[PDB]
RNA sequence: CGUGAAAUUGUUGAAAGGGAAGGGCAUUUGAUCAGACAGGCCAGCAUCAGUUUUGGUGGCA
RNA sequence: ACUAAUCGAACCAUCUAGUAGCUGGUUCCUGCCGAAGUUUCCCUCAGGAUAGCAGAAGCUCGUAUCAGUUUUAUGAGGUA
RNA sequence: AAGCGUGUUACCUAUACUCUACCGUCAGGGUUGAUAUGAUGCCCUGACGAGUAGGCAGGCGUGGAGGUCAGUGACGAAGCCUAGACCGUAAGGUCGGGUCGAACGGCCUCUAGUGCAGAUCUUGGUGGUAGUAGCAAAUAUUCAAAUGAGAACUUUGAAG
RNA sequence: AAGCGUUCAUAGCGACAUUGCUUUUUGAUUCUUCGAUGUCGGCUCUUCCUAUCAUACCGAAGCAGAAUUCGGUAAGCGUUGGAUUGUUCACCCACUAAUAGGGAACGUGAGCUGGGUUUAGACCGUCGUGAGACAGGUUAGUUUUACCCUACUGAUGAAU
RNA sequence: AUUGCCGCGAAGCUACCAUCCGCUGGAUUAUGGCUGAACGCCUCUAAGUCAGAAUCCAUGCUAGAACGCGGUGAUUUCUUUGCUCCACACAAUAUAGAUGGAUACGAAUAAGGCGUCCUUGUGGCGUCGCUGAACCAUAGCAGGCUAGCAACGGUGCACUUGGCGGAAAGGCCUUGGGUGCUUGCUGGCGAAUUGCAAUGUCAUUUUGCGUGGGGAUAAAUCAUUUGUAUACGACUUAGA
């Protein structure tokens, strides 16, 4: 008979299967539509998630009880050093989908990207791209021929970039390589831009700007095998329940004589690819700048890094994107930040944001000091030997 | 008599063409069907869209991935019709189905190959004048086929190159016909004409 | 005999996921390997060319024990012993019937070919 | 510890294998096997007979 | 309730292969023939006896006596 | 229309119908002064063949008994194995090859504790399950030496 | 469609008749199960139906506005918290956009629970000479097994 | 003192008990319309057609076919002389089934193709179809040897010039000469006995093996290690 009391289903059926993503680098499944009028630009950018901290800012939102009044907002910092352009790929249109016709690499590849082509780098002869780089020998005729093919064909052009992971407090040493669609100009202009940028670095301030709404594409934090209670949010069974209570009591009616695909069951939780959208950029900071953490109202000559460093990450020596709120994935996780897929004019977007203050107290405890000098002023002198 | 028979699917009725090809395959003739997107189904577009939606709603309840697969592309809608006219769970049916290729548009190497029609299955011949009919391209797009635009663009490109080839062929055919007409009324031609040639 | 064994990366080299480290079996086999080797160079066979040409395990008769179960029931608690044998060997280093037509065709090919 | 079956099992060899397997009729392929030259095997044509099937044409009411 | 893991009459042996209109099983091949679930009676209604349907053995004769049929003639009937 | 009503033909195929053969059954016949010795024999002619329960008939197989083959057999009986062979519609029978070691058959008759897939069948043997469930109460073990083929577990010392 | 509806059959209704649909009611049957398909209700959880309570877009009104009512497409999305009762059912309080109706072996007991029925103890009332009876009341009363196959959820993986 | 108890307690986990974030296009239903006959009027409907729902399909999001696919990197000798390509030589392996040629406009069908001319068009005129029953090819020991005539064509094979073709291009078009054949025509010679028929063997696939001719000179896994991962596998890092 009928359910006897209506309740919404537990969990979303479109985020299925709740399995481990095939890679730690979540893949961009859609790039922004290409306006051939605008200049040639990258559509995404690669960064590493560092941590989170709070900001204070005035709120420009008429009609709200907090208009022109300060608010405290959590933000996520992503360490985004420049990425190196090391390749270009041409994509032709086909009645079966998009097909990569050919890929042209730069003459020189760094070790951090050459590592990405090895599983056992210390034992290897490091032969990668050795014969390819001889196609630049006399005048790069083969390189120019392949580029000409991309000019002729290739309705879509994506540039191959890799991160400079050596500029990060990460032990990995092996760079992340990704295809970033290249929007703007003709196909020929896209190829010319990519060729001009081989071996060249592209900064994050040439791709993103403050107040822009962006999307985060990253693999979520893993939790291994999870029971249905926390994996799906189902009700905990009563206390008197024989043979366990962190379960679903009925996994199905008698007919169909099968368990439905839509029944909540235990399995892998986390480590899922997620594409979260509409995250407002609060700051595009430059690493070669003391006072990253400073604002126009603070003037405290401090960088974005918290005292004692970002917990489990380290210090931010590079450029960085400060984005409102939380993004999927954990610290150290490679994240792709992508430009908005649509023009958002919701008046939460288009709101110019001006930070009044950035918290840099320790995140290794209940940190009560923004800077060591502020700590010295409050504490006074101590006994620790000079 | 051909080793491979290429059927232009334009303006054919899907089920009557399907039965023809199914008999050809089972009788051992290799068939390639091109321009699947230009196939016709008798009846209004709404009727055939309603029929596909009725087809869409049937799926294995407990796992939709083990159910009736609903292929959206026109060549696959043709293939599904041709299955069910072929005993496809047998080895003989598998060997019959391996003699068939169905494409949207005309890809290489069939661009420069003769396309035939099946008058037995042509809409212009079978269907009563005034009867409403559906085109499989717009049906496929309405049910989720993604590649109508790329197919149309590539077909325009193929048609342009083909028209240019035909202009050269027509010019040579003109010259050949003139030389054969001039050779007529000669002694060898008159003897040939007395033999029906 | 692997149903509900655990999975290991050490099965990779054999194209499998289920592999174990049966120390007692290995000790018994390597004891027999030692004996057969001793026999081989006792016979005069060369060491470096020896390979295991035959190795066979058979069920020996079972040794019976008992195990005590709930509600005063007794069940068998059996050993499954083995007969093992192995051999090590040195590695070692149509008239056609033709008919008259077929014969004539062969002759015809020979007089029109050279 | 005579012989030493079956169930069940190891090894070797052969073979087949997209949600069972096994079976019937028929034939292909592989493997394997019997007998006969004092007619054994497989066929072809002709003239007939029995039973049929499909054409051509003639004479009458 | 308990009376040795046994209790609305323990346990052991024998009478005892206790009786069962009820359940289960009932072991080679081929050939020919080939059913009944209906009549009457029965503390009869899950069973029997009885007649019928069936097989087998034949016997007395040798194309009759006949006949799930019609025709002709002649009855009878109270349903549509 | 490959839909509906209707009409016309052609065509497809049942273990049914026609003809032929072979098997069997039933029936009706033929055949003795050599039937060119099988008279429960041989031969001629016609028709017939579904089958539970059940009836009957002719056969096949097993233990033992009388008779016979002056049968087989340590130069290998019986038993067992054998995608080797042959006969019979079949029950079955026979032969080859391997194993084996001491007895056993054919035919005419006699006799029965005489033929198994089933009985939650009896006894015994054996699988899949499966190297699976498990070997988780009683707070707890550790270092070294000695012994020994082998020591988490034995001994001694130290310690907890 | 006789009437009601201020006049006006059909805005909204609708007598006398009459045609159906449904299988969440209950009867009727006794086909399946008695070498056993776990038995009421609740809990949990998924999905389906539409005869749509709410939300979308609409048509009609005895639609001025507001509030309502009748009707369409439509099941995409929701459809609650409680007092008493084992309850199904019900009833009241309250919130709400709304507190629509049903199915899935009267979905779901190797998922639970065990208040109910329906074992054995015991009391009462009526009945019975009595033993005892009661779809009458009351109280106490063991809820077993998954490691197999499939399905499902996740996880490896030969061959290219 | 089976974590003795109490206060605080970082890290991790975690809460509508915390914070962030949850897209925009098409086609439709009901309905309302347009033009408009049927039915000289009317009519949202018949042919055409507009707008239009929490509907549907896409965009977007999740997985990625473990028998769907593409691009790209490097591919093992001083190592029982290995690997790869090419060529020719023999072996083996098979065949969902060669047996003259898969012979390319596009569009309409109540219309078209071809040709011709002009005033280059939705043009004039002529002509065609009513099937490929076509066109092409096609004679020669399964196609031999050899002599000429006529023409300078046809066709094969390699070498070669240039151009085009990315949907799955892997093919199409050409240039130049060379080396063959030519049945366009006329000759001379050969064939027999496979016995009156027996596919009477002529094809294209795969893998070996040998020879001679170019070419290149790695990784992966286990073990160790990390913890962005984790039941185990797996994942993700590091290590001359
Ligand atoms: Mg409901
Ligand atoms: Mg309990
Ligand atoms: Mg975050
Ligand atoms: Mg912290
Ligand atoms: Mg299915
Ligand atoms: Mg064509
Ligand atoms: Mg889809
Ligand atoms: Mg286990
Ligand atoms: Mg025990
Ligand atoms: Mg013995
Ligand atoms: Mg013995
Ligand atoms: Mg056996
Ligand atoms: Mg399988
Ligand atoms: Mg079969
Ligand atoms: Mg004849
Ligand atoms: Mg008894
Ligand atoms: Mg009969
Ligand atoms: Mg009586
Ligand atoms: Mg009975
Ligand atoms: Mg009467
Ligand atoms: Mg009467
Ligand atoms: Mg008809
Ligand atoms: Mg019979
Ligand atoms: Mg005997
Ligand atoms: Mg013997
Ligand atoms: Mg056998
Ligand atoms: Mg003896
Ligand atoms: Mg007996
Ligand atoms: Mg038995
Ligand atoms: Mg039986
Ligand atoms: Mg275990
Ligand atoms: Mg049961
Ligand atoms: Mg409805
Ligand atoms: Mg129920
Ligand atoms: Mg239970
Ligand atoms: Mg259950
Ligand atoms: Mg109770
Ligand atoms: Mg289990
Ligand atoms: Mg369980
Ligand atoms: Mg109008
Ligand atoms: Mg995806
Ligand atoms: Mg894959």
């Amino acid at each position: 008979s009928h359910r006897k009391y209506e309740a919404p289903r537990h969990g979303h059926l479109g985020f299925l299967p709740r399995k481990r993503a095939a890679s730690i680098r979540a893949r961009v499944k859609a790039f922004p539509k290409d306006d051939r009028s605008k200049p040639v630009a990258l559509t995404s950018f690669l960064g590493y998630k560092a941590g989170m901290t709070t900001i204070v800012r005035d709120l420009d939102r008429p009609g709200s009880k907090f208009h022109k009044r300060e608010v405290v907002e959590a933000v996520t910092v992503v360490d985004t050093p420049p990425v190196v352009v090391v390749g270009v790929v041409g994509y032709v249109e086909t009645p079966r989908g998009l097909r990569s016709l050919t890929t042209v690499w730069a003459e020189h590849l760094s070790d951090e990207v050459k590592r990405r082509f090895y599983k056992n780098w210390y034992k290897s002869k490091k032969k990668a791209f050795t014969k390819y780089s001889a196609k630049y020998a006399q005048d790069g005729a083969g390189i120019e021929r392949e580029l000409a093919r991309i000019k002729k064909y290739a309705s879509v052009v994506r540039v191959l970039v890799h991160t400079q992971i050596r500029k990060t407090p990460l032990a990995q040493k092996k760079a992340h390589l990704a295809e970033i669609q290249l929007n703007g100009g003709s196909i020929s202009e896209k190829v010319d831009w990519a060729r001009e940028h081989f071996e060249k670095t592209v900064a994050v301030d040439s791709v993103f700007e403050q107040n822009e709404m962006i999307d985060a594409i990253a693999v979520t934090k893993g939790h291994g095998f999870e029971g249905v209670t926390h994996r799906w949010g189902t009700k905990k069974l009563p206390r008197k329940t024989h043979r366990g209570l962190r379960k679903v009591a009925c996994i199905g009616a008698w007919h169909p004589a099968h368990v439905m695909w839509s029944v909540a069951r235990a399995g892998q939780r986390g480590y899922h690819s997620r594409t979260s959208i509409n995250h407002k950029i609060y700051r595009v900071g430059k690493g070669d700048d003391e006072a990253n953490g400073a604002t126009s109202f603070d003037r405290t000559k401090k960088t974005i890094t918290p005292m004692g460093g970002f917990v489990h990450y380290g210090e931010i020596k590079n450029d960085f994107i400060m984005v409102k709120g939380c993004i999927p994935g954990n610290r150290k996780r490679i994240v792709t930040l992508r430009k908005s897929l649509y023009t958002n004019t919701s008046r939460k977007a288009l709101e110019e944001v001006s930070l009044k203050w950035i918290d840099t107290a320790s995140k290794f405890g209940k940190g009560r000091f923004q800077t060591p000098a502020e700590k010295h002023a409050f504490m006074g002198t101590l006994k620790k030997d000079l | 008599v051909e080793p491979v028979v290429v059927i232009d699917g334009k303006g054919h009725l899907v089920g009557r063409l399907a039965s023809v090809v199914a008999k050809q395959l089972l009788n051992g003739q290799k068939i390639v069907v091109v321009r699947a997107e230009e196939l016709n189904i008798s009846g209004e577009f709404f009727r055939n869209k309603l029929k596909y939606h009725d087809f869409l709603r049937k799926a294995t309840a407990f796992n939709k991935t083990r159910g009736p697969f609903h292929f959206r592309a026109p060549s696959r809608i043709f293939y599904k019709a041709l299955r069910g006219m072929v005993s496809h769970k047998t080895a003989r049916g598998k060997a019959a189905l391996e003699r068939l290729k169905v494409f949207e548009g005309i890809p290489p190497p069939y661009d420069k190959k003769k396309r035939v029609v099946v008058p037995q299955a042509l809409r212009v011949l079978r269907l009563k004048p005034g009867r409403k009919y559906t085109t499989l391209g717009k049906l496929s797009t309405s049910v989720g086929w993604k590649y109508e635009d790329v197919v149309a663009k590539l077909e325009a490109k193929r048609k342009v190159s083909s028209a240019e080839y035909y202009a050269k062929k027509r010019a040579f055919t003109k010259k050949v016909a003139s030389a054969n007409a001039t050779a007529a009324e000669s002694d060898v031609a008159k003897q040939l004409a007395a033999l029906g040639y | 005999f692997n149903s509900s064994i655990g999975r290991t990366a050490q099965g990779k080299e054999f194209g499998v996921t289920k592999a174990r480290w049966p120390a007692k079996s290995v000790k018994f086999v390597q004891g027999l390997l030692q004996n057969a080797a001793a026999n081989a160079e006792a016979k005069g066979l060369d060491a470096t060319k020896l390979y295991v040409s035959h190795i066979q395990v058979n069920q020996a008769p079972k040794q019976r024990r008992r195990t005590y179960r709930a509600h005063g029931r007794i069940n068998k608690y059996e050993s499954s012993p083995s007969h093992i044998e192995l051999v090590v060997t040195e590695k070692e280093e149509k008239v056609v019937r033709l008919t008259s037509r077929q014969r004539g065709r062969i002759a015809a090919q020979k007089r029109i070919a050279a």
